[PDB]
DNA sequence: AAAAAAAAAAAAAAAAAAAAAAAAAA
DNA sequence: TTTTTTTTTTTTTTTTTTTTTTTTTT
């Protein structure tokens, strides 16, 4: 406790005395965040290194132990610059510019160390509840007690405080506080997989203000801590590794629910409206489609039209009208048909590229699976579910089996997928 | 009473329910029925620049103004329960101007006690979101500015611009 | 202690401030009392009232805020005060044999505006725990109803007195207490043997339902999420799978949440549940104005044409199919006959036609306008998914059955799209449902017959891309004859190129595509999001759709016409003329055409709001079937 | 019904106001709306014909007076609404024109050298005339009693005696009071602020 | 006037102009005493400027002082309230009374910024400490303004000791909110 | 006589998806 | 003759929970 106090003091002085030019940036960010009810703080590591190298060295070697001290320093500063108290413990989000480590280069040498890596999100779980403030009572003497928990990896006391039993204590669920927990699954970048190896996956955990931030198929950059948890596999003394997320950078501006709101600052909106006023914007957009392909101007114009898309209408009688464009290319070999499909995948914010030979109706529309634990049936998305609000590029379309190809008829026009299997009867949206 | 105000002109063109109290031939383009004359006790939605005057000239006037859908008991209860979270844009894009207009035509002290409280409680959130100047080194603002009336956007823009100019002058190096 | 009594006093004052609740209590009390006095009986109203949160908001802001924010400390004080008031009202004594032991305490329900507490199973997070919320969704699964013990009474020999033990559970009460082992006492305090006396104890019915988010409101690329609700006492069996419901209750945590003797793990969290107070279905009750308007509009001569044309005003043409759909909506009268038989009253329609002929946009309209409708696609369905599936009940442990598409639409309609693309193994099951209207399950020790009385409308495509007039009808349709015989009306529709038709239909389509919803500016994208404001208050001429729904409901529930001789005379002559002719029809004519004429005549009689079948009904049925079979129009 | 078209015109005005409100630099007015205006002119002419017809039909005495009063009032109100919409649109466009005319140091605007902010053909002929007399009014204001003060000068307070400036466009030698400036492109000057206000305003210099 | 708003609110530069139109004290490094070209100003008294002696205290208008310090002929003495002691006294007064504003001059922010920019050498205390103290005061004043904004009505408000820049940055919101409230109240009469 | 520790108790199974054979036909 | 069609064949258990009732062990 005689070192934790000095650590908290050092962090508070960093927050309150850092200045560049003529503005306390980290003091102003806290006040601006408090006004819009954002209880968090983002710190760049380069500033921390510049301020004092000892503070950075303390954090770099003991993250799980030091980070909560910075967490409480932030909320001590906030109550001073906001109040002369329903302020929960704040959150720290970190930014780093260090070298990125591949997933397959992570091993026993990197345990309990902060790392930076990139990958592809393949699945997002549901939100779960974790306790922070626990109200506790004993089964016999019946007196009140409290416990405070931080999520940086505790149990009820195996005793009694004031005969009572061994560990007699129950949780009073009312007057207890909880936060949001989410689990995500990662995968390697397809071009970084070694020779003859299948891609591997990893598990990550996010908390509080970093939940509902990514969607499956997204390419992201993750800053977090590489840790292990004992659980459960006949090996002796083996543990399972995972990553606790501290910072997320995502290419797609869309959040989990795609709020359909502007995420553009005025500095970019001005650029976009200036671009829109160009008298020859059509030619500029057309010339940007696959600049390494000669000719084929009409196909590129069609691709631009498909990328922008039409309008969608709803009528009083419940009718729905499609507002998306579908394009077919039936031609001779060697005419760059397959080099435009992979370009449309890159340019589109949301896009999936599939082959007709290696495909199936379940893989394209939706599948039904059985949970090993619960032993019930649930629905899992497919190619047309992932590529919602985007584009799906189906190559070798003529080689598709006749059973699999007919499953796309409803999704192409009615933009819905009807499943009536195993006691599950639902209709899912698919606008692609 | 601004003749050249654009927003007043727009807000004055909204449609209000009303009932004809007489029987008169020659009309019908109000109903989009050219040849058909209008009957007695007919309920139509007429624009405000017409229904306001038709309810004054007669004695009993030619037309009676019916209670609007935007001033029902449900909307008042929703306003009273939670002022900030309510989406006034969906109810009507010109809620406040029509509110003062309705108070002026029909003296209603109850509505004047509710609209004032609604405005006073939303002003605090407006100021909180306007004062939050970003620093280079949220979902709340985007969500809130989509629930703003036409009048409140002007105040938000003015406050935001003033704050940005003050901050710019303070930190000019 | 003191706060409990103060809150009881506050609620007691609230109760005599507004006299409506006191009158409802008395009405329920007198009903229950004078019902038991009717020895020559011809049933029991539960002890539950619905109070408005709005009125409490004007009365006491602090108490309203406490209920909305901290329900677990303000609802139990209110329930005791309500019980006290109800006990005070009941002046008449009730020296019942065993009602003295079980009081059946009075409970509360809420309505009004919830402000920011109106959410969905997706926007519900850890910030809403221990709060009063309302969630809107669709019921998917329900558990079996079981009885749960609340108090046990035991008799002691050699002394003659009784002793009672109380039991509580986490789901039973809103406050955490010391748990009970649910083991009956056997020894008295003095050691005398205790005997359990069933019939004086208290048991309460318990059920668990699952409510899923509406799939139309889900974000892009995401699957809908679901939550669990627990119902008890009088709230049991008020919902069925597939229903759209709105449940108001307390969002609660439960368990130990892995913070205990078990090993530390990051994958372990707490469990969340809702103790539902009220359930509201999102049957349109009709007033005298609506009924008078219906009776006035019935007497108009050209009512059938108006009613048929009002269907799907965004479709150009297809008048006869729109008449057939309307006749489907008002089904025929089912006749129960000896030998355990029933003549079906449903009308089944099949549409075969060319691509892009508005076949699939009528099924979607039937999905919306009808009271009950289930949508199905040929390739994305299975036999076990249409009839029933064997599953397990996690809460209790037995093995049970889960309903499929056909049985979920009892007294409803099923709309099947891409009907020809369905596999043969899938197509046999629908055959049986089309014939017996019953499902037989003989799997895993569950031998049961399930009722499925649904109307089928289907759309398909010919064997080739387009209909061929130079080939026989059976070659064009790949469906077997046995399946094809079970449809009352088969409509073959063809797109023919004609300049005037193209000029009219293109004008209609271009007019449709230029529609702007009110409150939207030009170029403004449609914001089909509602901004999380689910609801504001928690509970030639054409006709509007709700009026049509009221008309259909009233006709289905209020008129049952009977056949007459003079209509039979027309039906028999039409049947005899149709049978003995050399015209080549697209479908064979058989002895089941007479039943189709009878059903169509009965439906047209229902449309007219009459109790007899007239000659005009027979003429309309004859014209419709002549158009269907021949195209003579 | 009758005025429903004019509302559209008002809507257009609103959009223009936004371009006026969100303007870091001076902007140009969009195209005139002579076709919509002519449509309101046609419909108000038809309303005048209807009022005339009502006048004769009443003065032959076939219709009740109370009946005729209603359509008379309706036609009058529709004409008043159309007048209001047209006048509001015209006044907004006039205000923007006045602002630009003031923000070019007087001068004759389009006839002489202009800052290329506005194209000739956007404005209507009557607007082009109005701009000319307004510019002449500014001119004979600037020669009034306030000769010493430049009424078309800069409106930002002076707080820096000596400034650094950079040339944007090439030019020749220009004489100034007691000296000469040589405008070689891509060259920097350190000189008093008062001398170069004119040249900065006309785009031959950068920075301050 | 007309362009860039400016209809009914002052820009920060005009506030700076008004601030620089105020006197300040200096220590001349030159002697312009008359012997035993002259200034002859038209908006400010030139008696002190004409009669100047080195290493003596005189007072002139602020902008002339800045122009002189642009050369090497002046040294401006910061006001006595620009000290760590006098700032800590005001911070304590600000803390103890949470319902009134401390008595600071109506140009403290503008004067502090101008003096920090121009006359950095003249301060006796380290400049970073004073810069931190100014922010410490501003944050508390902002908290009090945020709390006081809740009591808006149609009659009148009183802001006894609010500074010029603080009033300027808040005028458009306050005036328009009270104007709308006043119209709503007037309509119901 | 009174503590701390350690197991029993599982059960269950249909319903769907993917891949390779061994019989049918334009 | 090379195409379509067709049956059909394992796929399943590795996990769970807090009481309740037993043996050891100070
Ligand atoms: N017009 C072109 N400009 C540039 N490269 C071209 C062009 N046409 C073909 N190519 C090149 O030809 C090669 C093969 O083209 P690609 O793979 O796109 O063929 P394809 O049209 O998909 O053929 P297939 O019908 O056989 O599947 C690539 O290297 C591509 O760059
Ligand atoms: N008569 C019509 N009136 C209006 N729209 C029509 C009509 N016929 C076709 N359409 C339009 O054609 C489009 C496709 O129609 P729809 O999906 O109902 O066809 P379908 O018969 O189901 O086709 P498929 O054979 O391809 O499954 C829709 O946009 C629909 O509005
Ligand atoms: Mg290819
Ligand atoms: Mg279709
Ligand atoms: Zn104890």
């Amino acid at each position: 406790d005689d070192d934790n106090t000095e650590i908290i003091k050092s962090f508070k002085n960093f927050i309150l005395e850092f200045r560049l030019d003529s503005q306390f940036i980290y003091r102003d960010q806290l006040r601006n965040n408090i006004l819009v009810k954002n209880y968090s703080l983002t710190v760049n590591m380069e500033h921390l290194i510049g301020y004092n190298e000892d503070i950075y060295k303390k954090l770099s070697d003991e993250p799980s132990d030091i980070i909560p001290l910075f967490e409480t320093a932030i909320t001590q500063v906030a109550k001073r610059i906001s109040i002369l108290n329903s302020l929960p413990t704040f959150q720290l989000i970190l930014n780093s510019n260090a070298n990125q480590i591949p997933l397959r280069d992570l091993d026993s040498e990197h345990v309990s160390k902060i790392v930076r890596l990139s990958g592809i999100i393949i699945s997002t779980s549901v939100l779960s509840s974790r306790a922070t403030y626990l109200s506790i009572m004993c089964r016999n003497c019946r007196h009140t007690t409290s416990i405070t928990i931080n999520n940086f990896n505790v149990s009820l006391p195996r005793s009694c405080l004031s005969n009572c039993g061994p560990d007699p204590y129950i949780i009073i669920h009312e007057s207890s506080k909880f936060i949001d927990q989410q689990f995500l699954k990662l995968q390697e970048i397809p071009e970084l997989v070694p020779v003859g190896e299948m891609p591997r996956n990893l598990t990550m955990t996010c908390d509080r203000y970093l939940t509902n931030k990514v969607i499956p198929g997204t390419r992201v950059t993750i800053v977090g801590i590489y840790s292990i948890y004992n659980s459960k596999g006949s090996g002796v003394a083996i543990r399972t590794p995972y990553i606790k997320i501290l910072g997320i950078q995502s290419d797609v501006e869309t959040s989990s629910i795609w709020n359909s709101v502007t995420m553009f600052t005025e500095e970019e909106e001005e650029e976009f409206l200036q671009l829109s006023r160009n008298p020859k914007l059509y030619e500029i957009l057309t010339n940007s489609i696959a600049p390494s392909i000669f000719g084929n101007e009409d196909i590129k114009k069609a691709i631009v039209c498909l990328l922008m898309g039409g309008s969608k209408k709803i009528l009083p009688d419940g009718m729905r009208l499609r507002g998306d464009i579908n394009v077919l290319l039936l031609g001779d070999p060697g005419t760059a048909k397959s080099q435009l499909l992979k370009f449309v995948e890159k340019v589109s914010p949301i896009a999936v590229y599939t082959s007709g030979k290696g495909s199936s109706a379940a893989g394209l529309t939706a599948s039904v699976q059985r949970d090993p634990m619960t032993r019930e049936f649930y629905l899992e998305g497919g190619a047309m579910v992932l590529a919602d609000g985007g584009v799906v590029c189906i190559d070798e379309f003529d080689k598709m089996r006749d059973e699999d190809r007919v499953a796309i008829h409803e999704a192409m026009e009615q933009q819905t997928i009807s499943i009536a299997k195993a006691g599950i009867t639902t209709v899912l949206n698919s606008r692609t | 009473m601004g003749y050249y105000d654009i927003d007043d002109v727009l807000a004055d063109g909204t449609e209000f329910p009303c009932k004809f109290q007489y029987d008169i031939p020659g009309l019908g383009y109000l109903e989009n029925n050219p040849g058909r004359p209008i009957t007695k006790n007919t309920k139509l939605s007429l624009p405000l620049w017409l229904a306001r005057i038709l309810a004054i000239v007669g004695p009993v006037p030619f037309v009676e103004l019916l209670p609007p859908d935007m001033f029902s008991t449900k909307v008042m209860n929703a306003i009273k329960t939670d002022p900030v979270a309510l989406d006034l844009h969906s109810i009507n894009s010109h809620f406040f101007s029509l509110a003062i207009k309705w108070i002026m035509l029909f003296s209603e002290k109850e509505l004047a006690n509710v609209v004032s409280e609604l405005l006073l409680q939303r002003a605090q959130e407006l100021n909180h979101h306007a004062s939050s100047l970003s620093i280079d080194l949220n979902i709340a603002t985007s969500t809130f500015l989509l629930k703003l009336e036409e009048m409140e956007k002007e105040i938000y823009k003015k406050s935001h611009e003033s704050y940005k100019d003050t901050k710019r002058w303070m930190f000019k190096k | 202690d003191a706060v409990f009594g103060d809150r009881v006093r506050r609620f007691q004052e609230f109760l005599d401030t507004f006299t409506s609740y006191r009158d409802s209590v008395r009405s329920i009390q007198v009903y229950n009392s004078n019902n038991a006095a009717n020895y020559n009986d011809d049933n029991i109203l539960p002890h539950r009232i619905i109070i408005s949160l709005d009125d409490l908001r004007e009365f006491d802001r602090s108490f309203w805020s406490g209920i909305l924010v901290e329900p677990a400390y303000f609802i139990p004080p209110a329930e005791k005060a309500l019980t006290d008031l109800a006990d005070s009202m009941d002046d008449v004594p009730h020296p019942n044999a065993s009602a003295v032991s079980s009081r059946h305490p009075w409970k509360l329900s809420f309505k009004g505006s919830f402000g920011a507490h109106a959410l969905s199973p997706r926007t519900l997070t850890a910030q809403h725990l221990n709060k009063l919320v309302s969630v809107e969704g669709i019921v998917t699964k329900t558990s079996l109803v079981r009885p749960k013990l609340i108090r046990s009474v035991h008799y002691a020999a050699k002394t003659g007195r009784f002793h009672y033990r109380d039991y509580t559970d986490a789901t039973t009460t809103l406050t955490t207490r010391i748990p009970t082992p649910a083991i009956y006492p056997t020894e008295d305090t003095e050691g005398n043997k205790l005997t359990t006396e069933y019939g004086y104890s208290t048991f309460i019915d318990h059920q668990r339902i699952t409510v899923q988010e509406m799939p139309e409101m889900a974000p892009a690329g995401q699957l809908p999420r679901s939550i669990d609700v627990i119902l008890d006492d009088d709230l049991v069996d008020k919902t069925k799978p597939g229903d759209r419901v709105n449940v108001v209750g307390v969002f609660k945590s439960l368990g130990a949440g892995g913070m205990n003797q078990s090993n530390s793990n990051t994958l372990i969290g707490f469990k969340t549940l809702i103790l539902g107070n009220t359930v509201y279905p999102l049957r349109q009750m009709l007033t005298d104005f609506d009924i008078r308007n219906i009776n006035k509009l019935s007497k108009k001569k050209d009512i059938f044409d108006i009613l048929s044309q009002s269907l799907a005003p965004s479709i150009y043409g297809h008048d006869h199919i729109k008449k057939a759909i309307l006749l489907m909506l008002m089904g025929g009268v089912e006749k129960n006959l000896e030998n355990g038989s029933h003549l079906r009253g449903d009308i089944n329609i099949l549409m075969v036609g060319d691509p892009s002929t508005a076949k699939s946009q009528l099924l979607r309209f039937v999905l919306n306008t009808a009271s009950l409708a289930i949508a199905t696609t040929g390739r994305g369905s299975s036999g076990v998914g249409l009839t029933a599936a064997v599953t397990t009940d996690r809460e209790t442990g037995e093995r049970r059955l889960e309903a499929g598409a056909m049985v979920l639409a009892d007294r409803g309609v099923v709309c099947i799209d891409e009907f020809d693309k369905m596999t043969d193994v899938d197509r046999v099951a629908i055959h049986e449902v089309m014939e017996q209207q019953t499902v037989t399950i003989a799997k895993a020790g569950i031998h049961t017959t399930l009722n499925a009385r649904c109307s089928v409308i289907a759309a398909a495509n010919p064997v080739f891309g387009q209909y061929d007039v130079n080939r026989d009808p059976h070659q064009n349709i790949a469906l077997p004859d046995s399946l094809l015989s079970r449809f009352d009306l088969l409509f073959v529709v063809t797109d023919d190129i004609n300049e005037i038709r193209d000029r009219s239909i293109s004008e209609h389509v271009l007019r449709t595509h230029r529609y702007l919803p009110p409150g939207y500016l030009e170029g403004e994208p449609v914001r089909e999001r509602l901004n999380l404001s689910l609801a504001v208050g928690e509970d030639p001429k054409l006709v509007t759709i709700p009026f049509l729904r009221k008309y259909v409901q009233y006709a289905k529930e209020r008129v049952i016409p009977q056949l007459t001789q003079e209509a039979i005379n027309v039906i028999v002559k039409n049947y005899t003329d149709l049978r003995n002719d050399d015209n080549t029809k697209k479908s064979p004519i058989t002895a089941r055409t007479l039943e189709t004429l009878i059903r169509l005549a009965t439906a047209h009689a229902k449309v007219r709001l009459s109790k007899t079948v007239n000659k005009v009904d027979a003429k309309v049925a004859a014209n419709l079937l002549r158009f269907a079979l021949l195209g003579e129009d | 019904m009758y005025g429903d078209l004019g509302n559209k015109l008002v809507l257009e005005a609103k959009r223009t106001k936004q371009l006026y409100a969100r303007s870091n630099q001076d902007v140009n007015l969009p195209m005139y709306h002579e076709d919509i205006i002519r449509n309101i002119l046609k419909e108000v002419s038809n309303l005048r014909k209807n009022t005339e017809y009502l006048k004769e039909q009443q003065q032959l005495g076939m219709l009740d007076d109370k009946v005729a009063k209603c359509q008379y009032f309706v036609t009058l109100l529709c004409m008043e609404r159309n007048k209001r919409c047209l006048l509001a649109y015209q006044r907004l466009r006039t205000d923007i024109l006045d602002s630009m005319a003031w923000n070019n140091n007087g001068l004759d605007l389009m006839s002489s050298i202009t800052f290329s902010q506005q194209d000739t053909n956007n404005l209507s002929h009557q607007e082009q005339e109005y701009l000319k007399e307004y510019c002449d009014l500014i001119t004979d204001l600037k020669s009034g009693d306030l000769v010493d003060i430049d009424l078309s000068g800069s409106l930002v307070p002076p707080s820096d005696v000596f400034i650094d400036v950079r040339v944007l466009k090439d030019a020749g030698e220009i004489q100034t009071e007691y000296g000469v400036f040589n405008l070689i492109k891509d060259s920097q000057f350190f000189v008093r602020q008062s001398d170069v206000e004119r040249l900065i305003q006309q785009g031959y210099l950068q920075k301050i | 006037s007309l362009p860039a708003h400016l209809q009914q609110t002052f820009s920060p530069e005009e506030i700076q102009f008004i601030v620089e139109n105020e006197p300040i004290k200096i220590f001349p490094r030159i002697t312009t005493r008359q012997k035993i070209t002259r200034w002859q100003l038209i908006t400010t008294d030139d008696k002190a400027l004409n009669n100047m002696v080195a290493m003596r205290s005189t007072e002139v208008v602020l902008w002339i002082a800045l122009l002189l310090k642009q050369q090497s002929k002046c040294s401006i003495v910061a006001p006595q309230w620009l000290t760590t002691k006098e700032l800590d006294r005001k911070i304590q007064y600000e803390k103890t009374h949470p319902d009134r504003f401390s008595e600071l001059p109506w140009n403290w922010l503008v004067l502090a910024r101008i003096l920090f920019n121009k006359a950095k050498d003249d301060f006796h205390d380290p400049i970073h400490e004073l810069r931190g103290k100014i922010q410490d005061l501003r944050e508390i004043r902002q908290i009090k303004v945020l709390k006081g904004l809740k009591y808006l009505n149609e009659s009148h408000l009183q802001l006894d000791n609010l500074s010029l820049l603080e009033i300027n940055e808040l005028r458009p919101f306050i005036t328009e909110i009270m104007d709308k409230l006043r119209e709503i109240h007037t309509a119901s009469l």
